DNA sequence: ATCAATATCCACCTGCAGATTCTACCAAAAGTGTATTTGGAAACTGCTCCATCAAAAGGCATGTTCAGCTGAATTCAGCTGAACATGCCTTTTGATGGAGCAGTTTCCAAATACACTTTTGGTAGAATCTGCAGGTGGATATTGAT
DNA sequence: ATCAATATCCACCTGCAGATTCTACCAAAAGTGTATTTGGAAACTGCTCCATCAAAAGGCATGTTCAGCTGAATTCAGCTGAACATGCCTTTTGATGGAGCAGTTTCCAAATACACTTTTGGTAGAATCTGCAGGTGGATATTGAT
């Protein structure tokens, strides 16, 4: 046509396609990378058992998902479909993540 | 090396609710995190219940009200059922 | 030589249990009867859960169950949910769920 | 082993996209990413002092995953798959 | 003399704020955590620190949902309070 | 009894928690949630008279039955 | 002569070792854990009546009541965040207005 | 008969606060303080005993376990008071 | 904007009641001295498994364009909820008797710990079995431009 | 009210990585005997807690009035989604060197055990003395009329 879906049908196509499966939706190595900057500077020279960093990603993953699950909430509860920085801290703040 | 988990026990109620289902090793994983953290739990409460009442063993008694105060509604009656039904039969010789 | 197990009717092992009462510092003391109610309670939790998440297994045309059958067995159900509400299932995914407001008008 | 550096920017706009699709969110507003790799960062910290916490504590050099998941248990947040 | 609309209740915020005495009357809170202990355990006697100490669990309990729902109607542009801000609260606390 | 905790009282704990204006529904969804949280913190205060063996529920165990849920009192034996 | 004295604390170092042999923790205790144990507890308890005694003269009584303490606890950053989810009996709250609720 | 910390919360009040007294309630409260921190701190000390195989709390795992449990300041004055308790303690 | 009128904080008394503090006695717990055992640190070493690299390949991040439609701004009026006066009933306060029951003894019969000895279920590993991942089709909705 | 475009669904197919069974040793359950503890069962105390009582203040229920908040309607600038080219960098699979878990042994600083002595902390009255309930009168704020 050439042809264009309309705005939103591709993000419920999403939705729909990361809603039903359960691979992890960072890329390995940066996150990993992520892991090892942040222990460095708590501990120097640490050593990591490769499921010490797969822990980590799995909870770290499922913490995020949550928490945008909730910012989602927030959104809707502004009568808005898009999640603003507004919506993560009121989800924070009522979860008591946050004073 | 010598590594103990539920795993065999969890096999066999799996072969009894389902004889014709398998299981995945991560999925035995998520199984022996399962069991091993309700065993802390209940047994957790049991310990503070015990202490609590001033009393230096932890018996049946304390395991089932740990029960009651841990599980949900439903749940918590049919756990009590197979615990009473087998202190029974085993006290039974 | 009978198990305890096999004493109170039980496939979870009443003899580890106890030991691990014993070495945990719950109490000085351990009566008889606690490894046997409490292995029991382990037995019937852990049956609950494979019935509902064998099912879930079948729904999906599979023989093996995975994690995702696991967390869609626990979600799906009110009171499993709730017991394991602060818990995560490493590669459980969650449940299809899109609110309402956001499909095409 | 090169310096790591920067390595939050790692957590990319698709990946963060994609969480929270997996979330159901529909729309996202431009802000969010940077928000994201911010609240992912306090979590991880959190985490991550914990876990070295417990591998200091056992004279250890090596993070295990018992570390990672005794941290998880202590910050509400249990894990389970992990427990070996 | 006629004070406008709101001035009484920003008023009302700031005294009792200021205080910490309990905010329900006593006998109705007590006739009812009775009445609610009846359907798990009969012929039940209290002490009543017991009930001093459920009233000031319910009440703090209370005002602080009152708080998280006021911050969820803020978010939604409004100034009053309603039974979906409690249940937005409810809902992001996992009290559901 | 549970209309016992009445509108103005509603009120007042709503001013404590900074709320300026108040609508008419929030009243009977606030008493309800008020049943819910009296209902779990005495199914489990009750749990641990009966299994103390007693009558008379006590303090200690509203208190307990309050750590047990997550809302941890300070002031009445612990 | 007393542990308390011996290890220059006011908390009382003996009975801290009694309730930590009794309360079911571990096989044995060392005999510098109570000390840490008592000494820690003493820090945190004089750090909050250090703040909810200024909280009391801050408002003319001679004496610390439960408002003090929670005003005290809520004021300071890290114990709001040690006593998070803990609440003091008669504590009241923190007076706060959000701003949009107020006049003009 | 009935014990509590009252003497000894009353003997820190003294030394920061020679003026101020405390109310019946108030005290209340700081007993419910002492026993939760203990109750905290010692059972953070046992778990962390039980996974490194041990049957011995020791003062290096109730430092741990302050280190895991207090946020930050908190954390490094009270390991600050605890180590000088055990020090003053073991010298004389 | 300001002046006038009304209403509400809130700083400041006083004279008690009641709640703290102050004293003295005494069992129960902490300390002590002396003897004896033992968890776990130190050293030593086997051998996982972690860090790191190499390379090839292509899955996926990035940057750009373009405009659909969302959020933000604005107006407005219906009607909900705040303020207030008034009449009343539920809570508060008091006391007073009695009884339901904690809480406490002194207790043995039953139950539990513990050292030795023997039996076997459970685990590690190699040997075997086999779902299903990951391809390759078309069959069927589903969406969006006319 | 119909059709091109596109994604999604649904079968079948197979061999290989991942699960299941096999196997043989052995750590830790079970059996036995015996030393030690416990906690339910008896008869008690002396309380707190319940139950009427009963009169009375002040907090609530109610009806009136209208201020102004909510949400419905409308408009539109520009943010964010969809699609695409481009190419970087993650992923996958082995290699290998060695750091450092983890397994054993040795033996002692430090733990427990126990008998007895000292001192502390709980308690419950006597002897303070703080702060609550009222007053008031000025500070400060709100609301109407200009
Ligand atoms: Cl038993
Ligand atoms: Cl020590
Ligand atoms: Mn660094
Ligand atoms: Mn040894
Ligand atoms: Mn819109
Ligand atoms: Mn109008
Ligand atoms: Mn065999
Ligand atoms: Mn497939
Ligand atoms: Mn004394
Ligand atoms: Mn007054």
């Amino acid at each position: 046509k050439p042809h264009r879906y309309r705005p939103g049908t591709v993000a419920l196509r999403e939705i729909r396609r990361y809603q039903k499966s359960t691979e992890l939706l960072i890329r390995k190595l940066p996150f990993q990378r992520l892991v090892r900057e942040i222990a460095q500077d708590f501990k120097t020279d640490l050593r990591f058992q490769s499921s010490a960093v797969m822990a980590l990603q799995e909870a770290s993953e499922a913490y995020l998902v949550g928490l945008f699950e909730d910012t989602n909430l927030c959104a809707i509860h502004a009568k808005r479909v898009t999640i603003m920085p507004k919506d993560i801290q009121l989800a924070r703040r009522i979860r008591g993540e946050r004073a | 090396s010598r590594k103990e988990s539920y795993s065999i026990y969890v096999y066999k109620v799996l072969k009894q609710v389902h004889p014709d289902t398998g299981i995945s090793s991560k999925a035995m994983g998520i199984m022996n995190s399962f069991v091993n953290d309700i065993f802390e739990r209940i047994a957790g409460e049991a310990s503070r219940l015990a202490h609590y009442n001033k009393r230096s063993t932890i018996t049946s008694r304390e395991i089932q009200t740990a029960v009651r105060l841990l599980l949900p509604g439903e749940l918590a009656k049919h756990a009590v059922s197979e615990g009473t039904k087998a202190v029974t039969k085993y006290t039974s010789a | 030589a009978k198990t305890r197990s096999s004493r109170a009717g039980l496939q979870f092992p009443v003899g580890r249990v106890h030991r691990l009462l014993r070495k945990g510092n719950y109490s000085e003391r351990v009566g008889a009867g606690a490894p046997v109610y409490l292995a029991a309670v382990l037995e019937y939790l852990t049956a609950e859960i494979l019935e509902l998440a064998g099912n879930a297994a079948r729904d999906n045309k599979k023989t093996r169950i995975i994690p995702r059958h696991l967390q869609l067995a626990i979600r799906n159900d009110e009171e499993l949910n709730k017991l394991l509400g602060r818990v995560t299932i490493a590669q459980g995914g969650v449940l299809p769920n899109i609110q309402a407001v956001l499909l095409p008008k | 082993r090169k310096v790591l550096r920067d390595n939050i920017q790692g957590i990319t706009k698709p990946a963060i996209r994609r969480l929270a699709r997996r979330g159901g969110v529909k729309r996202i507003s431009g802000l969010i990413y940077e928000e994201t790799r911010g609240v992912l960062k306090v979590f991880l910290e959190n985490v991550i002092r914990d876990a070295v916490t417990y591998t200091e504590h056992a004279k250890r050099k090596t993070v295990t995953a018992m570390d990672v998941v005794y941290a998880l248990k202590r910050q509400g947040r249990t894990l389970y798959g992990f427990g070996g």
